[PDB]
């Protein structure tokens, strides 16, 4: 599945964020922040062109609705993140673990938005297989590796 | 091929397989629409949230509850509840599982069926079955005897059971449960200052309920000890920083459940309910009902409830007579627990309600079937 | 006769769960219980398939009516057992005679089922012996270990 495989990469980007976060991991300090805001930001753009392909498969008045919420969720964030990473490599040119942090808080709701748009084109593909187009797309409700929910605590 | 097992509540959605041993979705009933102003472009669109992503949320919505007292009052919220439930949190297909579903007596019919209609005709699922709240109880519980006393978010009801054979004319339904309970304790913390008035405040007022609320075994001696000393105050910390303290509304509030005056009702209490569909069943089956008094429902699980349960029943009955509370630890969700022993039955299997029965017999043929 | 080993074994079990109810019996806390429910519930199966061939080797309108209640009794209870004892064992994970009493009051209704089966297979077998099919069983009245009823006292 391209979706799923697109949006656990980008997890894996933002894993290495946070660990920047908590000071130790890939990342040195801020260029390599900026750089990974911009790669996330890319590849947040490809997860915006998947989602509109099952949107634009979808009826109207289905989970299409919530899709393209959290697509447009999508495209803020990747918009903030490539101007407010293109306004720190200016001032980093110019003269900031402070500076990282509004990089890491857009890529956090980034990747919120990517899990929730995960979820809702799982849904999309799934409620609506044989309907035409959804089977073009090829997406069998298995290419999607959910897990069974597990089970709440009887006793808390 | 498995059955799914839905027990709407009026507060809370347990939802789940037939066989497993709980639920896989516990999430609140609750259906959030935003009540400001959005001004970023984009984050507007979602227009609704539904269970743990509206109280995710709360500080900007508006929360509604789509059952009140147990009969769905909003059929487009309910029906909102109903496709998060199978798609977002059971992620299921709904047309391949037979559902079973939970309803309390003494309802309106017009629940029942339109319960169904949306079930064979949104969701499509093969079968479905509609099955009382305390019958599901009593499964769970293990027993084929006993009288069963279910309190949930928005009703509490009594339902005597002997051998398996109910006796209907000895059902008790009181429209007094916890969503009651949590607006008595909004109207008696501003004794203290603390107004609470918006639905997500209930929200955090509910929480303060489930946290520091119990039952008096006695009632009177507990307000004379609130009264003289500061031991029964505990603090609690609002999701902004700011702490409360409350001394006597900790046992006040579900005193309401054994004195319904406080919130203005007529009614008795539930022991005194319970002892009253105890007497309207036959003399030869009472001694069997006074020592199975099953507990469930969430509402029965303050601190102090079966004691005081069981000594006020105790005050009721005959002296001689075997006055048990079966309050298991998990009967939160003994209903849902029922649900899922009654819906993996090998001998339940021809009771479901077949689309081809719902095709013949209209929505109708939940009546007779159920 | 296997009917009447199989019900007089799940007694031995049935009675050991009494003793643990009386506080003494070679059963330690609610563990011993629910695999002791465990394996009752799963000596009641095979009770039921037993219970199943005799009634169909049976004429209609005839003792399988009150056998086949008895087993649907049976079917019900071991159902009941098997789920609560998971639902307990569930609960000790996470977090209790109180509890075993759920446990040891559906296994005596199972029993008590097993008992009402067993009697009922004794007078389907014996009533319909010759009847073609219950030869093949081969349950010929004394296989089955049925005392004499005893005499009632003439003075109370
Ligand atoms: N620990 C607790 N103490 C007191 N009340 C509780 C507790 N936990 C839950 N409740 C109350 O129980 C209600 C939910 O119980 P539940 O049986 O799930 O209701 P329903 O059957 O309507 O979904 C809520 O109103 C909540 O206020
Ligand atoms: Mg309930």
């Amino acid at each position: 599945n391209d979706i799923i495989v697109l949006a656990k990469q980008m997890c894996m980007i933002m894993m290495e964020m946070t660990d920047f976060t908590r000071g130790k991991g890939p990342l040195k300090n801020t260029s390599d922040v900026i750089s990974a805001a911009k790669k996330i930001a890319e590849a947040g753009s490809r997860m915006d062109k998947l989602g509109r392909t099952i949107a634009d498969h979808c009826p109207d008045s289905a989970c299409k609705q919530d899709l393209l919420a959290y697509l447009q969720r999508i495209a803020l964030y990747c918009h903030q993140l490539n101007i407010c990473s293109k306004v720190k490599a200016e001032v980093q040119n110019l003269g900031g673990v402070d500076s990282a942090m509004s990089l890491i808080q857009a890529a956090k709701n980034l990747m919120n938005a990517v899990v929730q748009t995960v979820k809702a084109s799982y849904v999309a593909s799934t409620k609506y297989q044989k309907s035409q187009g959804m089977a073009s797309l090829n997406l069998p409700a298995v290419s999607w590796k959910m897990k069974a929910p597990e089970k709440k605590p009887l006793v808390k | 091929t498995t059955a799914l097992v839905c027990d709407n509540g009026s507060g809370l959605v347990k939802a789940g397989f037939a066989g497993d041993d709980a639920p896989r979705a516990v999430f609140p009933s609750i259906v959030g629409r935003p009540r400001h102003q959005g001004v970023m472009v984009g984050m507007g669109q979602k227009d609704s949230y539904v269970g743990d992503e509206a109280q995710s949320k709360r500080g900007i919505l508006t929360l509604k509850y789509p059952i009140e007292h147990g009969i769905i009052t909003n059929w487009d919220d309910m029906e909102k509840i109903w496709h998060h439930t199978f798609y977002n949190e059971l992620r299921v297909a709904p047309e391949e599982h037979p559902t079973l579903l939970t309803e309390a007596p003494l309802n309106p019919k017009a629940n029942r069926e339109k319960m169904t209609q949306i079930m064979f005709e949104t969701f499509n699922v093969p079968a479905m079955y509609v099955a009382i709240q305390a019958v599901l109880s009593l499964y769970a519980s293990g027993r084929t005897t006993g009288i069963v006393l279910d309190s949930g978010d928005g009703v509490t009801h009594n339902v005597p059971i002997y051998e398996g054979y109910a006796l209907p004319h000895a059902i008790m339904r009181l429209d007094l449960a916890g969503r009651d309970l949590t607006d008595y304790l909004m109207k008696i913390l501003t004794e203290r200052g603390y107004s609470f008035v918006t639905t997500a405040e209930r929200e955090i007022v509910r929480d303060i309920k489930e946290k520091l609320c119990y039952v008096a075994l006695d009632f009177e001696n507990e307000m004379a000890t609130a009264a003289s000393s500061s031991s029964l105050e505990k603090s609690y910390e609002l999701p902004d920083g700011q702490v409360i303290t409350i001394g006597n509304e900790r046992f006040r509030c579900p005193e309401t459940l054994f004195q319904p005056s406080f919130i203005g009702m007529e009614s008795a209490g539930i022991h005194e309910t319970t002892y009253n569909s105890i007497m309207k069943c036959d003399i030869d089956i009472r001694k069997d009902l006074y020592a199975n008094n099953v507990m469930s429902g969430g509402t029965t699980m303050y601190p102090g409830i079966a004691d005081r349960m069981q000594k006020e029943i105790t005050a009721l009955a005959p002296s001689t007579m075997k006055i048990k509370i079966i309050a298991p630890p998990e009967r939160k969700y003994s209903v849902w627990i029922g649900g899922s022993i009654l819906a993996s039955l090998s001998t339940f299997q021809q009771m479901w309600i077949t689309k081809q029965e719902y095709d013949e017999a209209g929505p109708s043929i939940v009546h007779r079937k159920c």
